[PDB]
């Protein structure tokens, strides 16, 4: 059982640094995603001036 | 895996805990029987005794 515990410890170690990588992809997919916005809205807020 | 193995230690030890519960209590009702011959072989050796 020790010996299996320590299987699981080094397999939650193995998610714990995925877990942290996983959220600089969301995170960094959430800012990207957020710039997308910004860049949407100027092309419309453009074109605005056109009626 | 390991939930295999504590209901198997898990398993154990309540068999396990009946043999040495059940080796206790013979031990006693043994103890008893140990005391009453000592008792026994002194009534024969004053028995013995007496026949001197």
């Amino acid at each position: 059982q020790s010996r299996g515990i320590d299987q699981v410890g080094l397999a939650v170690a193995e998610m714990d640094r995925v877990t942290q990588q996983n959220a600089a992809l969301v995170e960094e997919s959430a800012a990207a995603a957020a710039a997308l916005e910004e860049q949407a809205s100027r092309l419309t807020e453009a074109v605005a001036v056109f009626r | 895996q390991l939930t295999a193995t504590v209901k198997q230690n898990a398993e154990n030890a309540r068999q396990a805990s009946h043999l040495a519960l059940s080796a206790s209590e013979t031990a006693q009702r043994g103890g008893k029987v140990v005391d009453n011959v000592v008792q026994t072989m002194r009534d024969i050796s004053t028995s013995s005794q007496k026949i001197a």
